[PDB]
């Protein structure tokens, strides 16, 4: 995705920064994670290309690569995928929060919930 | 005529652009902090002190913990004392940087703001590595600290101290000696030592006149009596001398940080007794008594003996004091919060007398009024 | 003001000792030496490298002991890690946690209702350190801005799914910090 | 010599500091003569005022009187003397002397220890 | 128990328990130059004044020559 | 059942009760066990000692795992 | 470069603001090459637990109260006297006007 | 209503949304202790000027109000008065916990339980304080929210 | 300016009269402050103020009288600064249980 | 520490107004009558060997059990002799106590704050308007009997086009947890 650079200018900065970088990994969502040591300042030696140039979001980074990208861990996302728990767990989902009422989270008492639960803590006689 | 400005509300009486008098209205950030502290346990009330005087976070934690330990009589280990001093001086550096750069922006100088924010981002990274969050980190607790320092923090702080000596030289070169800066600062809002004592000034605003009195030397509440630092005083109290005092305080804070890094000991991070300090996770998961004490300390609190005390520390703004009155229960009966912005904002009235509007904003910047602590 | 006048005269006499000094001072005040020096420093920083983070692709450094989004974990077997000890809201300074519970079908003590207000949580980590079983943890996630307050009002199912989603990173941070405990 | 500056911005150096102090102390003694003798305030005032008057009479140089007194800043001493005059005038204006009879005062003394790391104002050397 | 938590493979007494915390490296770090060093290596006041005066004089001479050519 | 439906409404994934019933009982030789939650005692729950004289499996009451005596 | 003529840049002991990624923060906090060991108690107070001696919170003397009457007040007033050495000491301090490079040459910190 | 007029309308709406997204001019409402973190967001590291965010001190020229800090009963009328002066295309970002639901002073006199009771807020930024990273995430979320404004289509189909 | 506590009922009465004078003189300012000219009836407002003073006669402590006057002057300053047949039992019964 | 000028005061101060004294490591304490507080502070501020010339602060404590519920505390400091002192009195709701604005000019805002929080009025204050709470606040928030959440709350009323104040109707009532142990005494 290089034509998006002209109207994006931020992907342009990313592509400029991927000149001397080394592709340290890639996730199952397509995000390509790059590292670049040497003559680089501390804060800009690890980054991601989201592989979704049109509508890339900051919440698309999976938890497996979140720590490595945020400099919490030296462990890449592959090791955390290997260590992913079994018998339970859900796939990573972005922070939609506005893409639809059927997508966003609703409380059990909210009218938009598919199943709304009453809250009275007593059972009437119910003739 | 009366001119109104509207969280800083201020009404000024003007005659010829000359400020006859200035009256601030402050309650715009009142939040019932004292009432909530009375309604909550001591540990639950520590975040309130985190929020008070938010530019200087851990100074208020230090004051509150010192008051609680005074009312409680618990010995804090040397390592905990040294890390508390280190982070208090980091807090002082942060507050001085923010005060100086906001004052410079109010004057008109815009560029040092972002350099000092790069330095502040480094220091907030230090905070976030040592504790939970960059700001309002509930790290200092009665009896010690929350957790031990992560490894490498000392080396990173040393690197920061060197680069920050360079940065302070840099900022002083740009601001100090500028003709515009001098014309903005000198002979603006001068305070005599008698006036400062009458109006209850503290910290830089009190040492600016030259009273030659500092809390860290008058009542050393830490290893401060082993750190042989310097305390600058102003020859003729005004905005320029207060700014120079703040620069010198940043330098001496770096000095104290280096000394603490050099002579930090190896030991524990909190009070030895589990009746007052929570046990570790392994201890509470392995030991029956430790589980009991963790449960009791996290449902109830430590019951301080019924007494009333006033504990004051040298916060970067000035003397920050907490007046704690207890009744033997797990909650503080009364907690009065003397912030070194409440008195300075009173001093605004006579400081910005016969001055102009730009002198008023310069005086506000010099006093460095954070409205959270004045609306405590 | 007579004292001020005589002090000014004394200072003027002091800093006008000789023609060399007065000429140097006049030239310095006339040719804007300090202004030129400030301009030179400004140009140096114009030509030096920048520290901008390039937000969406490059993100600021964090720590394993980061207080981000409240979340609930599970045991490796799959059962809820949270017993209903109610130490969360006993210590929560902002009272942002509400919990109700009853005995489960197999006699286990489990919470039948567990909600946290993210508009009332002060993100202080008191619950995550008061948990006897490491059930509630303040996860590393912090980019969960919502368009609605009702969305920001969490509950047990959302906390559990957050824990399941962020289980691996939360586990890594928990190991690293249980070392520091 | 002459003091270039007193450090305190509010205070200003006075050339005739010794003469001003002598006059203020003499007036202090003359005014405190009106206070009842039984009161401890009068005894303390006479004590320190006589001591200061004696030392400032014996020593001529202000540096010498400062060094011998140990308080320093003859300007601060003059301010203290003026405040003492004001206080004596106030205690003549209102009469606080004498116990009111059938009087009780509750002296409270607790020896509860405090840790060495709390802020306690250390005594001057 | 502290001994149980910090047990050593071959320790006999509760003392000499293993310990490793953040601290100085052997040597105690390096000095950090708390003071300020501002060198004034710029041109002297007399030098810049002479340069300005000579520049003004030679420039006025050049102005005269150019005006003569234009005339 | 009722409790699970009361705190959860997804009714599509497996509830923790079903998973913990599906994990088999743990056979142990001794009469008493030490239940810690996982391989790391510091990352599990407070230690729980369980008596195994009754023939039926005994729930740990923490991370309930149903330890059963061998013979 | 024009900025080395004068100012902080001309100083040989000048430090750049930007820290290199290869020298600032070598090991991420969650992955440290060495395992920590933080003490939580003195070695003495491990197998010798005894809290009634180190109970610093409750081991305090009781508060003492004394009701002084007029006779006692007069007795103390007559007994007491003031001397030149019994007056409170003054906490005196003064400026020195000392150079910035005077303490350790400006390096030691 | 057609398929070519619909395409033209979609292009016009895309251009309008691009302009409004790239030229956001928020105004700080900086009370309490989210304003310091906001200034950190506006600093060199997480710079806001790149995305078009510049802080306009005058409410008449501002686009969206970012309320960061605690809302007090003494200050809520001022907040509402300042909000009412903003132009009709307007948005609100409630930063922190105090401005969302009262935060750490929810059970307190003279504290508004979130700015939602005074002004209609569009996006909440949870945190206390939210990291500058998170606040810039919230601003990008505002850009995404105003990236789906079919104003021209709605005007056409009335 | 705040004054010491009144030591006499006559002094308290004089202070009450002074406060009522202040209210009466400050009444026309409230007219332009609030703008309810349709049904204000300035005379009715004066009557209501007098009725409040007359319903506060059961107090006899001069300290309480002075405190009430202080709070009334505070309220006056606030208002100047513009800061705002089925029997009774059956209606409450039909409304709610808590009455 | 530094109990020098405290003992010197008790030696030199007139005994008429010293109702009680406390010698503590938490702070030396003087408790007097409200009639003589101004004179006592004038003596301390002006005397040459007890120069507490800076007023740290003025605080209020509520004691519903006592006849005079309010306790007005004055924390003062002596920088010349480097020691802190405490002088307190007892006042009730109606009685007015003397003001020390003339002695310490900083006392004005703390006295206004005490008025705001408790209701203790002062005799010689140049002004005594509320400082911290909302305009038109009715109660005194720091009194023990005052509810934590207050009596009224504000919201935006669209028909009125203004922020109106209405009686509190808050959801998620404050949950008071009784953690007190019966063996703490
Ligand atoms: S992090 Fe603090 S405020 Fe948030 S839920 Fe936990 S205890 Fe409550
Ligand atoms: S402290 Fe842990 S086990 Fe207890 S209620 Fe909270 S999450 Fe559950
Ligand atoms: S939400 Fe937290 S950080 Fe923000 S203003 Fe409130 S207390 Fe401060
Ligand atoms: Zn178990």
């Amino acid at each position: 995705g290089y034509l998006r650079c002209l109207p994006d200018g931020n992907l342009l900065q990313t592509k400029i920064h991927n000149i001397g970088a080394t592709l340290v990994g890639v996730d199952k969502f397509g995000n390509k994670y790059y590292e670049k040591l040497g003559d680089t300042q501390y804060g800009r030696h690890r980054w991601v290309e989201y592989a979704e140039k049109s509508r890339y979001n900051a919440s698309q980074v999976p938890p497996e690569w979140h720590g490595w990208l945020h400099f919490i861990t030296d462990h890449t996302g592959d090791e955390l995928l290997l260590l992913k728990p079994k018998r339970y767990g859900v796939e990573h989902k972005e922070n939609l929060s506005g893409e639809g009422e059927q997508y966003i989270y609703h409380s059990k008492g909210h009218a938009l919930n598919p199943g709304q639960r009453d809250w009275t803590r007593y059972q009437p006689w119910e003739s | 005529f009366t001119l109104n400005f509207g969280s800083l509300r201020l009404v000024l009486e003007m005659n010829g652009e000359v400020v006859e008098r200035a009256e601030p209205h402050i309650g715009l950030l009142h939040r019932g902090t004292e009432k909530l502290i009375e309604y909550k346990t001591y540990l639950q009330a520590l975040p309130y002190f985190d929020r008070l005087d938010y530019v200087s976070t851990m100074a208020q934690e230090h004051a509150y913990s010192l008051a609680v330990e005074r009312l409680l009589n618990c010995e804090v280990p040397l390592r905990a004392q040294y890390i508390r001093v280190l982070f208090c001086e980091i807090t002082r550096i942060l507050n001085h940087l923010l005060a100086l750069t906001t004052h410079a922006m109010d004057v008109g100088a815009s560029t040092p703001f972002l350099w000092a924010f790069e330095e502040r981002e480094k220091l907030l990274e230090f905070y976030e590595r040592v504790s939970g969050a960059r700001m309002h980190a509930s790290f200092i607790r009665p009896g010690g600290v929350a957790q031990d320092l992560p490894l490498g923090l000392c080396r990173d702080i040393d690197s920061f101290t060197q680069q920050f000596a360079s940065r302070i030289d840099e900022l002083e070169e740009m601001l100090t000696g500028n003709r515009i800066w001098k014309q903005r600062l000198v002979d603006i809002g001068t305070v005599t030592a008698q006036q400062a004592k009458d109006w209850g000034f503290s910290g830089v605003m009190l040492r600016g006149p030259g009273v030659c009195w500092d809390l860290r030397r008058a009542a050393p509440y830490d290893v401060y009596d082993q750190l042989d630092f310097d305390v600058p005083v102003g020859t003729r109290g005004d905005c320029y001398d207060r700014y120079c005092i703040r620069i010198e305080e940043m330098r001496q804070s770096m000095r104290i940080i280096w000394q603490c890094l050099n002579k930090i000991p190896s030991g524990m991070i909190k009070a030895d007794d589990r009746k007052l300090c929570p046990p570790s996770r392994c201890r509470m998961k392995l030991s029956m008594e430790s589980s009991i004490h963790h449960f009791e300390l996290y449902t109830e609190g430590f019951s301080v003996p019924a007494s009333s005390t006033y504990t004051a520390v040298e916060a970067p703004k000035g003397e920050f004091g907490v007046f704690l009155v207890s009744n033997g229960s797990n909650r503080p009966y009364r907690c009065k919060i003397r912030a070194p912005g409440f008195a300075h904002l009173q001093g605004l009235d006579f400081m910005s007398k016969h001055h102009m509007l730009a002198d008023v904003v310069t005086i506000i910047g010099t006093q460095d009024i954070v409205f959270g602590e004045v609306d405590r | 003001t007579k004292l001020e006048d005589e002090q000014r005269e004394q200072l003027a006499k002091e800093i006008s000792k000789d023609w060399s000094s007065v000429f140097e001072r006049s030239i310095n005040t006339l040719f804007l030496t300090e202004m030129v020096r400030g301009l030179m420093l400004t140009l140096k920083y114009f030509f030096e490298t920048k520290v901008t983070i390039n937000y969406p692709f490059e993100k600021g450094p964090l720590s394993p002991r980061f207080r981000g989004e409240h979340a609930l974990r599970r045991y490796p077997t799959g059962e809820e890690r949270c017993i209903a000890c109610k130490l969360c809201e006993a210590i929560c300074p902002a009272q942002a946690i509400t919990i109700e519970a009853e005995e489960r079908e197999d006699g286990s003590r489990r919470t039948t209702r567990y909600d946290i207000d993210m508009t009332k949580c002060i993100y202080c980590g008191f619950c995550q350190e008061a948990c006897p079983v490491d059930a509630i943890v303040e996860g590393p996630n912090f980019e969960f801005a919502t368009e609605t307050h009702e969305e920001l009002l969490y509950d047990k199912e959302k906390l559990l799914e957050n824990g399941d989603r962020w289980e691996t990173e939360i586990a890594e941070n928990l190991r690293s910090e249980s070392l520091y405990r | 010599k002459v003091k270039a500056s007193t450090g305190i911005v509010g205070l200003e150096v006075v050339p005739n500091a010794r003469e001003v102090l002598i006059g203020l102390y003499s007036k202090t003694l003359k005014e405190i003569q009106k206070v009842p003798e039984d009161e401890g305030y009068r005894k303390a005032v006479e004590s320190f005022t006589k001591h200061r008057l004696s030392v400032c009479k014996e020593e001529e140089d202000w540096e010498a009187i400062e060094k011998r007194l140990g308080c320093g800043q003859v300007e601060e001493l003059i301010e203290e003397a003026q405040d003492e005059l004001k206080l004596i005038s106030y205690m003549i204006e209102w009469d606080p002397w004498g116990v009111p009879d059938d009087y009780e005062c509750e002296v409270i003394e607790n020896d509860a220890p405090v840790p060495k790391h709390v802020p306690l104002h250390r005594p001057p050397p | 128990t502290e001994a149980y938590i910090r047990n050593k493979p071959g320790m006999v007494s509760v003392k000499d328990m293993p310990v490793l915390q953040d601290g100085p490296p052997p040597g105690g770090f390096a000095p950090v130059r708390f003071a300020r060093r501002i060198p004034n290596k710029g041109p002297s006041a007399v030098a810049i004044f002479l340069a300005a005066f000579g520049t003004f004089s030679w420039g006025m001479y050049q102005v005269g020559q150019g005006n003569k050519i234009r005339r | 059942s009722n409790h699970t439906a009361k705190w959860m409404q997804d009714t599509s994934k497996k509830s923790p009760m079903e998973l913990i019933n599906e994990v088999p009982p743990i056979k142990v030789e001794g009469r008493i066990v030490a239940c810690e939650g996982d391989t790391n005692p510091a990352l599990g729950h407070p230690i729980e000692f369980i008596c195994l004289d009754l023939p039926e499996p005994a729930v740990c009451k923490y991370c309930g795992l149903r330890y059963v005596q061998d013979h | 470069k024009p900025w080395e003529i004068t100012g902080p840049c001309a100083d040989p002991e000048y430090r750049s603001a930007v820290p290199l990624a290869t020298e600032y923060r070598l090991q991420c906090p969650a992955t440290t090459k060495e395992k920590p060991c933080i003490p939580n108690s003195l070695p003495e107070t491990v197998y010798d637990i005894k809290y009634f001696s180190r109970d610093q919170r409750r081991n305090r003397p009781p508060i003492r109260r004394t009701v002084l009457k007029k006779a006692d007040v007069e007795k103390l007033a007559k007994e007491q006297t003031f001397a030149v050495s019994d007056f409170p000491p003054v906490y005196l301090n003064s400026a020195v006007e000392e150079d910035i490079n005077a303490i350790g040459g400006g390096y030691q910190g | 209503v057609s398929k070519a007029a619909e395409f033209v309308i979609s292009k016009v709406d895309d251009l309008m949304n691009w302009a409004r997204r790239g030229s956001i001019w928020p105004m700080t409402f900086g009370l309490a202790c989210c304003a310091v973190e906001m200034m950190h967001t506006g600093a060199a590291r997480y710079d806001l000027d790149r995305f078009g965010i510049i802080f306009r001190p005058s409410p008449r020229q501002s686009d969206c109000m970012i309320v960061a800090g605690t809302l007090t009963n003494k200050m809520a009328p001022a907040l509402r008065k300042v909000y009412d002066q903003m132009p009709e295309p307007r948005w609100v970002i409630s930063m922190g916990s105090c401005a969302n639901g009262g935060g750490y002073y929810h059970y307190s006199y003279s504290v508004v339980r979130g700015c939602d009771r005074i002004v209609p807020v569009d996006i909440y930024v949870p945190g206390c304080p939210p990291t500058a990273e998170a606040l810039l995430y919230g601003l990008l979320q505002l850009q995404k929210k105003i990236n789906r404004r079919k104003d021209f289509l709605h005007w056409w189909t009335k | 300016k705040v004054l010491p506590n009144s030591a006499s009922v006559e002094e308290a009465r004089q202070r009450v009269f002074d406060f009522f004078r202040a209210t009466c003189r400050s009444l026309p300012s409230v007219m332009e402050i609030y703008n309810l000219y349709d049904v204000t009836s300035v005379a009715q407002l004066r009557s209501t103020v007098a009725s409040e003073i007359r319903k506060n006669i059961g107090v006899s402590d001069p300290k309480v009288i002075d405190m009430l006057l202080f709070k009334g002057m505070e309220e006056l300053m606030n208002v100047v600064n513009h800061s705002k047949a089925i029997s009774p039992f059956l209606k409450n019964f039909y409304s709610s249980n808590y009455f | 520490d530094n109990q020098f000028i405290f003992k010197y005061s008790w030696e030199t101060l007139p005994k008429k107004w010293v109702k009680k004294m406390e010698r503590s490591e938490h702070g030396n304490r003087f408790d007097t009558k409200t009639d003589y507080l101004f004179q006592l502070l004038c003596f301390l501020k002006l005397h040459t060997y007890t120069r507490v010339q800076v007023l740290i602060d003025i605080c209020g404590v509520d004691y519903p059990s006592r006849k005079r519920r309010f306790e007005v505390v004055y924390n003062l400091l002596s920088t010349r002799y480097n020691s802190r002192i405490r002088v307190q009195t007892s006042a009730d709701e109606v009685t007015r106590i003397s003001s020390v604005v003339s002695l310490f000019p900083s006392a004005g805002w703390w006295e206004r704050e005490v008025w705001d929080m408790f209701g203790v009025s002062f005799i010689n204050h140049p002004d005594l308007r509320r400082i911290l709470t909302d305009y038109g606040f009715e109660g005194h928030p720091l009194r023990k009997d005052f509810p934590l959440s207050g009596y009224v709350e504000v919201r935006y009323d669209d028909p009125e086009k203004r922020v109106v104040s209405e009686p509190i109707e808050m959801t998620q009532e404050f949950r008071y947890f009784d953690f007190a142990s019966p063996w703490e005494q």
